[PDB]
């Protein structure tokens, strides 16, 4: 039974992610916690335990950390008996560095599970961690230290695996720290971007399938004059594309220096096309000439709802004709007005 | 004009003369940029600050000397001070000078101004040319300077010609 549970736990965690994390916690106890304190140590060298207030082993544990390496006539006492305890409080104290230490600073046990992982994990691999938890403050707090080697290329890759989901804090916060959309953007980073299926699903297959009025390969390649023609039909008559132009087009063969001077209007584009409010907003207060691509988002939002109830489709058009499109109109509103007021 | 009446360091003439604007963080803090020699001609760096760049002579002027090395502030000690800094220079509208490079406590000075910041304080940031960090890409332009490099939050930078770092 109990070995039948560490293998499974122990194959478990092999699993690709790299590997899962495990944390082991311990209230009290007999001494069969101890040697199974020991027994975890020795099985894989990420085995963190966290000891607790709770008298018993626990204390035991953290009285050995305490001491590190008098006390042995204090731990008999606390305690063949002896000789035994000592058998596992030896190898306990030797390796209490791995072990986390909890008591009544860190009060937090949320926080001190976290630096528990980040240590015992052994920063790349603690900011995708982190990433992967969806918590901005243990990476502000822990991943972000002063002397952290960053290895060059890394970043760029973090930062776009998270412009693939929705962390818009975790995007924020690796602004803030220095990382420059105006020279990581690229023409095959946007590419991947419009083109993954990972995140919340969104609608711009079928307008594409619908557009090219041609038999499409499954799940083809979607491409940027493809997306230039689809922002053409929804916006109206006229107003061309400047995906399909001319000189883009020369620089798109070419190139299949390749940074768009306002990668805030394609990414902003590319959120709104996609049904992603926060990172819409966000985009639209960071970028520049906000009141433009705020009636143009305004615009495309109702040509969207609009060919969602003409065709199958189902009741989140209802969400996003007057709650998208109109959100994006009152803030363009609010605007002028300011802007009035002042000048 | 100041390029012909200012010239930076055996010696060597005019150079530097333009603007940087740090677009590296939230916020672009276009400042001023010159990088005068080592002797300097206060007339020509009153004239320069008062009537080049447009700023209004204060009624309080502070000089703000620490050391370059880059140490931990305490919580309690840069909580008040902060904030005594903010509130002093606001109500004086005064210019401050400062150390132009971001390292050292220029550096939390520099920080705590910004997140005192969002009075548009007429800073004044002076530092060795050599300290810059790229001191061939200023070459008068606005130079994009993506975030060792200077403090961003400084305005109307000046600079002296101390030829090797």
């Amino acid at each position: 039974e109990v070995k039948l549970r560490r293998q499974l736990e122990k194959h478990i965690s092999l699993q690709k992610i790299q590997g899962v994390p495990v944390v082991a916690l311990i209230v009290e106890g007999g001494p069969n916690v101890i040697s199974i304190v020991l027994e975890y140590l020795r099985d894989t060298p990420p085995v963190p335990v966290v000891v607790c207030d709770g008298s018993g082993r626990a204390s035991d544990i953290l009285a050995f950390g305490h001491k590190y390496s008098s006390l042995r006539d204090q731990l008999l006492v606390t305690i063949t008996q002896a000789q035994h305890l000592f058998i596992i409080l030896m190898e306990c104290m030797k390796k209490k560095e791995l072990i986390t230490v909890f008591r009544m600073g860190h009060q937090d046990i949320d926080l001190a599970i976290l630096t528990a992982l980040l240590k015992g994990a052994n920063a790349p691999d603690q900011l995708s961690l982190a990433l992967a938890w969806n918590r901005v403050d243990i990476a502000r707090s822990q991943i972000f230290i002063y002397g952290q080697q960053w290895p060059v290329g890394s970043l760029e890759q973090a930062m776009l695996d998270a412009l693939v989901l929705d962390r818009v804090d975790f995007v924020k916060l690796l602004i803030e720290n220095g990382v420059s959309m105006h020279r990581f953007l690229t023409i095959s980073r946007l590419e991947e971007l419009y083109n993954t299926r990972h995140g919340p699903s969104n609608t711009l297959y079928h307008l594409v399938r619908d557009v090219k009025k041609g038999n499409l390969p499954p799940d083809y390649r979607i491409s940027l004059i493809d997306i230039g023609l689809v922002i053409e039909y929804l916006m109206g008559g006229a107003y061309r594309c400047n995906y399909t132009r001319k000189r883009f087009r020369t620089l798109y063969h070419n190139l299949f220096i390749n940074h768009f001077p306002f990668p805030f209007h394609e990414l902003m584009v590319w959120a709104v096309l996609m049904k992603r409010q926060k990172m819409a907003l966000f985009f639209w207060q960071h970028g520049e000439e906000a009141m433009a691509k705020a009636l143009v988002a305004c615009k495309l939002c109702k040509a969207m709802a609009h060919e969602a109830s003409e065709n199958d489709m189902v009741d989140d058009i209802s969400q996003e004709l007057n709650h998208n499109s109109r959100d994006f109109g009152q803030l363009a509103v609010e605007l002028l007005d300011q802007s009035y007021k002042q000048d | 004009f100041y390029k012909r009446e200012c010239v930076h360091i055996q010696l060597s003439p005019t150079d530097a003369f333009g603007t940087i604007e740090f677009q590296g963080g939230g916020h672009s803090n276009k400042a001023m940029y010159v990088r005068v020699s080592f002797d300097t001609k206060p007339d020509l760096l009153l004239h320069l600050m008062t009537k080049e760049w447009q700023l209004e002579l204060p009624k309080l002027l502070i000089s703000v000397h620490g050391g370059l090395q880059n140490f931990e502030l305490q919580p309690k000690l840069k909580q008040v001070f902060g904030k005594g800094l903010i509130k002093a220079a606001m109500t004086t509208g005064a210019w401050i000078f400062t150390g132009g490079v971001n390292t050292g406590v220029i550096r939390h000075v520099g920080d705590a101004l910004k997140d005192h910041a969002s009075g548009k304080i007429c800073t004044i940031g002076i530092a060795p040319w050599g300290i810059v960090e790229n001191q061939e890409d200023l070459i008068d332009v606005v130079r994009p300077y993506q975030t060792t490099v200077l403090n961003s939050m400084h305005s109307h930078f000046i600079l002296a010609d101390n030829g090797t770092t």
